[PDB]
C-alpha cells in the first residue's frame, strides 16, 4: 500500500512538473515577445504594421 | 460501459478533470489562433464589378 501511494504521488508530481514546464515555455515565449516590443515600440519607432 | 472500473478509477484523483481541462484549453486556443490569423479587420470589403 505504501508503494502504491508513493507511485501515485510521484506520478502526480511528474504530471505537475510537466504542466509547469509547458506553462513556463509559453510564458517564456510571451516574455520574449514582450521584450521585443519593449525594445522596438518604446526604445524606437517601429514601422512594422499592426 | 463499465461499473466497477469507474468505481476503481474515481479513487485516483483529478486526472480526468485535468485531462479534460487541457483538451478544452487546446480546443479554445485553436479557434483563438484561427481568429488571430484571419480575422484582423472588422469590415468585409467587396471588390467592384
Amino acid at each position: 500500500q505504501i508503494d502504491r501511494l508513493i507511485t501515485g504521488r510521484l506520478q502526480s508530481l511528474q504530471t505537475y512538473v510537466t504542466q509547469q514546464l509547458i506553462r513556463a515555455a509559453e510564458i517564456r515565449a510571451s516574455a520574449n515577445l514582450a521584450a521585443t516590443k519593449m525594445s522596438e515600440c518604446v526604445l524606437g519607432q517601429s514601422k512594422r504594421v499592426d | 460501459d463499465s461499473t466497477e472500473c469507474s468505481n476503481l478509477l474515481l479513487q485516483y484523483g483529478s486526472f480526468c478533470t485535468q485531462l479534460n481541462r487541457a483538451l478544452t484549453g487546446i480546443a479554445v486556443e485553436q479557434d483563438k489562433n484561427t481568429q488571430e490569423v484571419f480575422a484582423q479587420v472588422k469590415q468585409i470589403y467587396k471588390t467592384p464589378p
